[PDB]
């Protein structure tokens, strides 16, 4: 049995940690909703 | 139950202890999560019950109590924030510039951030605090890093 618990307000934070790159990837999406990398 | 707008954890008691299987967004009385988090099952909020209303496995989305309400979209230029809600950990904002998933049916934004599976459903936000999609459906790249699509539904 699944249940939900509140974890926060949805707001933009000015002091957030900033990280991660911005890759451009060719991908395929199958009928089961799975993405896979295409090359 | 609890119907206030916000981000919520999705938990189960079927595995060891209480396990966080994902996250979702309550907005306008509707709960929004990824299909793979709940597999379309009913949910509890305290003494109340949320029943599925709309869902689609290919989009990997599901709404409860009403139709999908989130309609904002990534502008394709600006940085966004993942409002990550990891298992057993405080909600934390992470700012990043999305990449792109290029598909035969068009381009979608993608966020390259390494969080555990139970973070799936966490919202991605624009500078006005609007939810532009949910994090948690994507691909694992060469070293084991994770890249999620910015998955958004359609508001009718
Ligand atoms: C505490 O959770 C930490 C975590 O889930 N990390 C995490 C999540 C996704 C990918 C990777 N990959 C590599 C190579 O480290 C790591
Ligand atoms: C469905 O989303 C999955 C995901 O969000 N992250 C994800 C995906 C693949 C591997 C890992 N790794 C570790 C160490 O947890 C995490």
């Amino acid at each position: 049995d699944m249940y939900i618990e509140r974890a926060g307000d949805i707001t933009w934070e000015k002091d957030a940690e900033v990280t991660g790159n911005s890759p451009r990837l060719d991908v395929a999406l199958d009928e089961s909703g799975d993405f896979s990398l295409v090359e | 139950g609890e119907t206030t707008d916000g981000v919520y954890r999705v938990m189960t008691r079927r595995l060891l202890g209480s396990t966080q299987v994902g996250v979702g967004v309550m907005q306008e009385g509707v709960f929004h999560t990824m299909w793979h988090v709940t597999k379309g099952a009913a949910l509890r909020s305290g003494e109340g019950r949320l029943d599925p209303y709309w869902g689609d496995v290919k989009q990997d989305l599901v709404s409860y109590c009403g139709p999908w309400k989130l309609d904002a979209a990534w502008d394709g230029l600006s940085e966004v924030q993942l409002l990550a809600v990891p298992p057993g950990e405080r909600a934390k904002n992470i700012q990043t510039l999305p990449g792109i998933f290029k598909t035969k049916d068009g381009d979608i934004g993608a966020v390259a951030l390494d969080y555990p599976a139970g973070t799936s459903g966490s919202p991605i936000l624009d500078k006005c605090g609007r939810v532009i999609g949910l994090y948690g459906n994507g691909v694992v790249i060469k070293n084991g890093s994770y890249v999620s699509a910015i998955t958004q539904g359609k508001r009718e």
